[PDB]
């Protein structure tokens, strides 16, 4: 029961992957993980503010 | 019915037509294009004269002597001064090009002489010095001939380039010079030398005038001969017609 | 894999493969079969070692440096640079841009130098290797807090087993390697001229973990470098004149062959 | 537990081998490839072009410009020598330093073809005709034209077409040869002689030049990578 | 990288003499920045962002013209002081030096 | 993988993108195409090396003692 | 017995290597997530913020 | 996820390669890549000169 | 990190054993077979072929 | 496997197989049921030990040689030839040509020489073993600029593992290996006479990358050959004289066989 | 992929096997590779000579 | 688009190769074979080498003067000295062949002169 | 691989002693060259492209017949000489050595 994933390549590869141990506190690190959403920490307001709009009118 | 040996080339206002010519190299295969949307990496739009630049000018002629070694110039230093493309280059920071060289030597019958005429990218020269490198303004020449010297030239305290004709000022054998698009002009048969060189740099775009991307080499291998009679002085001309121009990063003049 | 000679016969017309202008640069595609006869043969030479890949990779030695475990001389550094030698330059010097990653082994070695004291019974030697990006904390002494190693790669090595080796990605802000520069880093135009003002590999640190015994020890460590998934662009000329600097191209002119007795001497 | 075992050729290091190894910068972002002109994806491209032969390396002749240049004039015979070296690309002063023979110093094996190009420099109103042969191992260097013509040549003629190719053939009792100077393993010799004589008008040069270039057929291949023995380091610089 | 590292220079005496060693730091190099200049033994001294002021004959006569921006000239005076200064600038990472030939 | 820059041209309107207020936490999400005239660029950059685990995942040296 | 060969790199520590480990403390139960607000996922999202400049760092 | 290729042999067999990293800078060499095209440096002209008819007419 | 566990007779040399190597010159072009008359592909071809015995080995 | 005896009976006829010519070559082909009554009998054993493979594919020491880490001797050099021992030459010799693949082991082992030194504590010692092929620049001294090995193979080994091995392609100009050549190299014929015209394998290098302690160190090197992938033609006769130059056949006259009492002695 | 193939046993079992390199010389030799000729070295004649009839007749 | 000046002839291992010349005269208008089943007298098998001698020799070289009468020579006395083709027909009783005869002189444009080259069979003196 | 490596060459007094050692260097064999002629203790040296004339009877007497194109020969002169001459060529991978005897 192997995994079959995908290498970091350049822009402009398989390889496979096994779990030998039984506790999910041993496997290699999560380093192909790229998910962002900055909606927090940017924009944090209530009510949109479209870009075009004036801020305050 | 036409001769393969009659030749036009047509830029912006400008013409130039040959009676006898070999051929035309056109580089490595590649013929100068605009850079494409996929492969910039500048965010704002680029100027495009296309007509005010890309045109024939021509430099200062250089007389071929019986003892003359050779000469060398700076693609983008040569056309620093002149026209409009000097000028379009000063005000912008970014500028992407490619060019032609047509060399013109013509001959009688009786005359016997051999040039070489090649392009070298990235043609870094060597000082006389080991320890010191060529200073700017000796190793450049604005619209100015730069010609070679047979024998080593003394080492000193000074920034000197090292300009023995058979090293070629960087340090390889001249006979291998033809790795690079080269042209032979033969009086007894070629009159003139026609390359078409496209841009060629490890980046998309750079700065024009602080890096060269090629130099023009003309090295006679044979000495220029002829007999009492004869016309002695007989020089050698050089036209540049810069192709698919682009410019970038306007800003205040100035280098 | 090579083409295979065909076979002609004798021949009597006004076509002319052998005549040709070199005045061009179309160098003549003629084969052995225009100018005599030939029989037919089959060629199964295949060209495959001749390849760039094959050419440069292979392992090659680029610098060497000691160090010791007591005294002044404590820790190594070299800011990683491949025309140190000559071996390697030289054919990287056959292109003008390369792109490849690049493979790094180290070879270490330690040797008990000449002393006076006594009872000298050594223990195991632990070195450690640590690299220091373009702009990296670089390390004053040989017990600084930089060999914390929070984000800096660096790799510890128990004197004895296989040598330590890495594997490291094309790192470059251009597109390729530039072995050959023709400008200057200032517009000015009044600086450092060349290939110079491009390289910024950053700097390599080499040192004892340990002392280990009461006698001096002197190690060396020398670094091999193997150009993998190798691309290469625009060839250039052999270099004839020896290397003179690392960071230019200055040369003294030298004869462009060997030469011979007369023109007509076989010898 | 597996159980394994350990075979002789364990932590060794070859520098040629081809293993996987960990990277030391995980999850690195290379830049995107442009299309750079001129790509090299074998040697025998570089090879196959054509480069100036310094056939004059004579006394002080290597120190100037005058080495490539080959000697014609006008004299009172015919069946003269102008000139003649052996074929031994890698090894011969002749061929050590062109495109060819620098590649071929990388390598221990070489086998294919030859192209020698001859280029007439003199006047346009001068005119001749030479003889270029090929002699295969076995007699010595032919001494005369008649022994000359008994082995490969090629009448030229000068003319409208300055330039002339004499291909080199692989004649060889092996598969392949040595770059390295053998005895086992000769190559011949090539020579060039007045097939009738120079003539020239008045009031023009008589004494002309040719020039020679050197590259490979579509069949030529290497072996056996190798060190160059030209390069020479005294310290790291 | 020092620019000009062999170099000679002609002054005449009693002319202030003027040595230039201007220099490139690398970006590879980031480390505490030291100037010594040699007499050919020392005449001034530049290091932990001090200036010292070592030769008998040259004492209050060698001063600095500018450092930290990456000029590290100096400007003699009273020349009577034929010699070689070599002009030695280390970083951390990498270390680069000029000569300068002063005839009278 | 990051944004690509598109192409805008010469503008008179009444949208003001540029002008915004401060006062509000509000980080203005304006992109060079709005105060000038830009080219079409695909841009193949990834965010890939920022992500925390691999800003976070690599050894680091916190205690060394003797005995 | 599976005949294998070591090559270079072995028994080697590299500061930025991704291997499987033995855990120390086997069939160990965490505790359950809990959303805590304002997570981070990029350090390219701590960026895209504004932050005052010192424009005036002149003298004290 | 395994790759079976071809061995070099002599003229006149298969192995098998498996990636055990996610990096795609950790495989090995590529050596059996025959690509040729020598029509860049030799023949760079612009007008095709066929072999047998002459050069310049 | 596969654990493994070596057995005895690991890291010694036997004449007579039989397992692969890394070849020290890759990617080398043989040259291509020709055919030479009379292949032994046994010793025992070369057993059943006539030789005349010494059968008088006597003194010189 | 082996044919099987078969079964026959008491014959009276005209047939006579063992009644032949040994004036032509014909080897008879008769078995022993012809000459007498035999029972059938199954035969199961096997022609498998003696095939070319199994008879040559064994390792077998070709040339032992020293070297030190100080002095005047401080590195080792060998031309590769199979010809320096006498087992391996004579099992080759028994075939003109032959072809095969190398696998090639070594051996490398230290020990401490006499001397007066004192507080002798050594560190492993590191060996590099480099290959130069018939061309390639040789090492003047052991700390010539050679070693840095580009485009050579070599091989470094730290002292206490498994041997190093690696695997030779054919390496010839030919289509086979010749173990005797009748001729000369020069047309003239007057030079070099026999295989050694046509030997060509290059030459071997072995060193210490360190010293690795103040007292003398002597370290050996012995060098192991196998043939893998054998092939074979056209076989000769065993050796009878000694050996006695590594070549040539140079031989001394030697009895046909040894000597007994009588023609009719059973010892 | 790999090759199964039959071990040596007496007679009145099978193994595995897999090529880790790219250069097919450097494999296991050969060693079960069972095939005589021996028509060459003995009878080496042009006329065929039957066992039972005369040599010269 | 080529032009009929420029010719080249190809035979065994060697080649020549015209800038200016006029045309190939071809003899009577036969083309040289080799001898039929059917005009054969002798009856032995004949030896044909091919390549060995059907190849050109370059006989020597002679300097035309102002006031040179003319050159002959007889063509198979003429090689009877040279390469192969001399060899094999000493060795033999019986020999047929067919020649060609490639005569080069070459001079500048200033230079006037005209020469007559004439094969004759059985040019008895 | 000198020829001939065991040889005896027998020359009458007052006529000039001729000694042949020629050589050909093995392909594997790309070193310096080294010719030394010795006298069983030497006559003349050949070391690094220069010749050294060693015996005080053979002083002046011994010169070489040609050396880098393979020929190593002596030509000796007023015999009186009776001895043993070991010619050894040296190049870097292999080394080769012959002897001759001469009477009289
Ligand atoms: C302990 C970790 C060590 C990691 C060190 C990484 C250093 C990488 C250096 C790369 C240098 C490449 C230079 C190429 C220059 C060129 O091709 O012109
Ligand atoms: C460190 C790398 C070492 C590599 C050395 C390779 C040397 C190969 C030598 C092959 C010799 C084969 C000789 C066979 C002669 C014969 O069969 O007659």
């Amino acid at each position: 029961g192997a995994q079959v994933s995908t290498q970091k390549t350049g822009a402009h590869i398989h390889y496979t992957n096994i779990n030998y141990y039984k506790d999910a506190a041993s496997n290699s690190a999560n380093r192909q993980d790229f998910t962002q959403d900055p909606g927090k920490f940017t924009e944090p307001v209530k009510d949109i503010m479209i870009k075009s709009l004036p801020a305050l009118n | 019915g036409y001769s393969d040996r009659a030749r036009s080339i047509t830029l912006g206002n400008s013409t130039i037509t040959t009676q006898e010519c070999a051929n035309v190299v056109v580089g490595y295969g590649v013929w100068p294009d605009y850079l494409k949307d996929s492969e910039a990496t500048a965010e704002d739009q680029p100027t495009q004269p296309d007509v005010a630049t890309c045109r024939f000018y021509t430099l200062d002629s250089v007389q071929w002597q019986k003892t003359s070694p050779g000469w060398w110039w700076k693609l983008p230093d040569a056309l620093s001064n002149l026209g409009l493309f000097g000028q379009n280059m000063q005000y912008h920071y970014l500028g992407r090009t490619g060019y032609t060289v047509h060399v013109q030597c013509n001959a009688s019958k009786f005359h016997q002489g051999c040039l070489l005429v090649v392009c070298v990218p990235e043609a870094e020269m060597g000082c006389a010095t080991l320890d010191n490198t060529p200073s700017s303004a000796e190793l450049l020449g604005g619209d100015s001939a730069k010609e070679f010297a047979d024998k080593p030239v003394a080492s000193g305290s000074n920034k000197l380039v090292q300009r023995v004709v058979y090293n070629a000022g960087m340090g390889v054998g001249v006979g291998n010079l033809t790795i690079f698009p080269h042209q032979w002009i033969n009086l007894r048969t070629n009159n003139s030398a026609t390359i078409v060189m496209p841009y060629t740099n490890s980046v998309p775009m750079d700065n024009m005038f602080r890096h060269n991307n090629v130099t023009l080499m003309v090295i006679p291998f044979v000495p220029l001969d002829y007999c009492p009679g004869s016309t002695t002085y007989v020089p050698i001309t050089v036209t540049i017609a810069p192709m698919c121009a682009e410019y970038n990063g306007l800003r205040l003049a100035g280098h | 894999r090579v083409a295979d000679t065909v076979g002609t016969g004798p021949t009597n017309s006004e076509a002319i493969p052998a005549l040709t202008a070199a005045e061009t640069g179309h160098t003549s595609q003629v084969v052995p079969g225009d100018t005599m006869q030939t029989r037919h043969v089959k060629n199964y030479h295949s060209r495959s070692e001749s390849t760039i890949e094959n050419f440069l990779c292979r392992s090659a030695c680029v610098y060497f440096t000691e160090y010791e475990n007591s005294g002044a001389k404590r820790y190594a550094e070299w800011v990683l640079t491949p025309r140190q030698a000559a071996q390697l330059r030289r054919k990287l010097e056959f292109f003008t841009y390369v792109r490849f990653d690049l493979e790094l082994t180290f070879v270490i070695t330690s040797t008990q130098q000449p002393s006076t004291t006594q009872n000298q019974d050594a223990q195991i030697l632990t070195h450690q290797i640590m690299y220091v990006p373009p702009g990296g904390p670089v390390p004053d002494k040989v017990d600084s807090y930089v060999w914390q190693t929070s984000t800096n790669p660096s790799v510890f090595w128990t004197e004895g087993n296989a040598p330590p080796r890495m594997s490291i990605p094309f790192l470059s802000i251009g597109n390729a390697y530039s072995n050959f520069y023709d400008g200057w880093s200032e517009f000015s135009r009044n600086g450092v001229y060349g290939i110079n003002t491009l390289n910024n590999m950053g700097t390599l640190y080499a040192r004892h973990v340990n002392a280990g015994s009461t006698g001096p020890i002197k190690s060396t460590i020398r670094i091999y470098f193997k150009p993998k998934h190798v691309k290469a662009w625009i060839p250039r000329p052999p270099r004839l004149c020896q290397y003179e600097k690392a960071k230019n191209v200055n040369f003294q002119p030298s004869g462009v062959t060997t030469t011979r007795q007369s023109i007509t001497t076989m010898t | 537990g597996l159980p394994t075992m350990n075979t002789p050729g364990s932590c060794q290091f070859l520098t040629s081998d081809d293993f996987q190894s960990p990277s030391a910068m995980p999850q690195y972002d290379v830049t995107p490839e442009m299309r750079i002109p001129g790509e090299v994806k074998n040697l025998m491209e570089i090879a196959e072009v054509d480069s100036v032969v310094p056939v004059q390396n004579v006394g002080e002749k290597v120190n100037s410009m005058e080495a490539y240049q080959i000697p014609v004039r006008s004299n009172e015979g015919s069946g003269t020598q102008v000139f003649g070296f052996p074929l031994q690309p890698g090894y011969s002063s002749v061929f050590s330093r062109t495109l060819l023979g620098e590649i071929l110093n990388y390598y221990t094996h070489w086998s294919g073809s030859i192209k020698l190009t001859f280029m007439f420099c003199g006047s346009a109103m001068a005119t001749g005709k030479f003889l270029l042969a090929y002699s295969p191992p076995g007699a010595g260097a032919p001494t005369k034209r008649v022994d000359a013509m008994l082995g490969t040549h090629v009448v030229w003629d000068v003319g409208l077409q300055s330039s002339c190719v004499l291909c080199i053939p692989w004649i060889s009792q092996t598969h392949y040869r040595y770059v390295t100077s053998d005895e086992y393993t000769a190559g011949g010799f090539i020579t060039c002689w007045y097939q009738t004589n120079i003539v020239v008008p008045a009031d023009a040069q008589s004494s002309c030049y040719i020039m020679c270039f050197v590259s490979a057929c579509n069949d030529f291949s290497v072996r056996l990578l190798k060190d160059t023995p030209f390069i020479s380091q005294q310290n790291f610089f | 990288s020092i620019t000009t590292p062999e170099e000679m220079i002609e002054k005449a005496k009693g002319e202030t003499a003027y040595l230039p060693c201007k220099f490139t730091l690398s970006p590879e190099d980031q480390g505490p920045l030291d100037i010594e200049w040699l007499i050919s033994q020392v005449i001034i001294l530049y290091s932990g962002d001090k200036i010292y002021d070592y030769y008998p004959d040259l004492k209050g006569r060698v001063h600095f013209t500018s450092l930290k921006s990456g000029d590290a000239s100096i400007n003699v005076t009273n020349l009577q002081d034929i010699g070689t200064y070599q002009c030695k600038v280390k970083k951390a990472p990498g270390v680069a030096n000029k000569k300068i030939h002063l005839v009278v």
